[PDB]
């Protein structure tokens, strides 16, 4: 369980340099976090899927291929209050 | 006597607290440290983020400006300007 | 056009891509790769925010779906111009 602070979006922001005004603090706003904020929240999920024994690999040379994201229909965006 | 601006107005009481070469070094360095800061919180208070594309091409196009947070009205007295803000 | 960053260093700390290719001068002339190569996840982060203003018109919540290839290696500092159909 990460916690989406206001501090992590904006160090995130500043990061990629993403400028736009809906995940900068802003007061009459709800402050919204990035969807590339996905792979933060769930990059230990993702990377120990190649770890175990059966998938045997020299580790040293894999090439990060392709990565998709994809909203469920009917889902908010992140928030700065969502236990995640 | 003298005055500033929006901003110089710290280079006018930088220079009526300047005396010699010495003292006069001593007030701007207080003077360049304390538009430092702000600097810094103006823009740590309200950072400018992106403008959506549609707006500034418009802005250019209509023979306006690039959209920043201050806009200047020529040629209109204060208090028609007051009725349309 | 979007431009690479200069080091890879803030990118890994913020979303725990501690890959030594990308930061370490060692591992990546181990495995024989360019150089300190740029992260794929920040060309996912710049790229998506190149969509997000010049074609959502600058509106964060109409990208819904967003996927690429990290088909090429970018060094930093590289110049990175983009196409959008």
């Amino acid at each position: 369980e990460i916690t989406i602070s206001s501090q992590t979006i904006s160090e995130f922001t500043h990061a990629i340099g993403n400028k736009c005004d809906a995940f900068v603090d802003r007061p009459g706003k709800a402050t919204l976090a990035p969807m590339d904020f996905a792979i933060v929240i769930g990059w230990k999920a993702i990377i120990k899927a190649i770890f175990p024994k059966s998938v045997d690999g020299d580790l040293l040379k894999l090439v990060h291929l392709s990565n998709g994201y994809k909203m469920i229909t009917g889902a908010a965006p992140l928030k700065k209050g969502d236990v995640v | 006597w003298s005055t500033g601006h929006s901003q110089g107005l710290v280079t006018a009481v930088t220079i009526a607290a300047s005396d010699s070469w010495d003292s006069f070094l001593k007030n701007s360095l207080t003077a360049v440290s304390l538009l430092l800061f702000i600097g810094s919180r103006c823009l740590s208070t309200y950072p400018r983020t992106s403008l959506p594309p549609t707006m500034l091409q418009d802005s250019l196009d209509n023979g306006e400006g690039r959209p920043s947070p201050m806009l200047s009205v020529r040629d209109l007295s204060i208090k028609q300007v007051e009725k349309f803000i | 056009t979007s431009k690479a960053p200069g080091t890879n260093e803030p990118y890994a700390i913020v979303s725990g891509d501690y890959n030594p290719i990308h930061v370490s001068r060692v591992f990546a002339a181990y495995a024989k790769l360019p150089g300190t190569i740029t992260h794929g996840m920040y060309s996912s982060a710049s790229i998506r925010a190149l969509v997000e203003e010049w074609a959502a018109n600058n509106v964060a919540a109409r990208v819904r779906a967003f996927k690429c290839d990290f088909v090429g290696m970018v060094l930093p500092n590289d110049t990175l111009q983009t196409t959008m159909e």
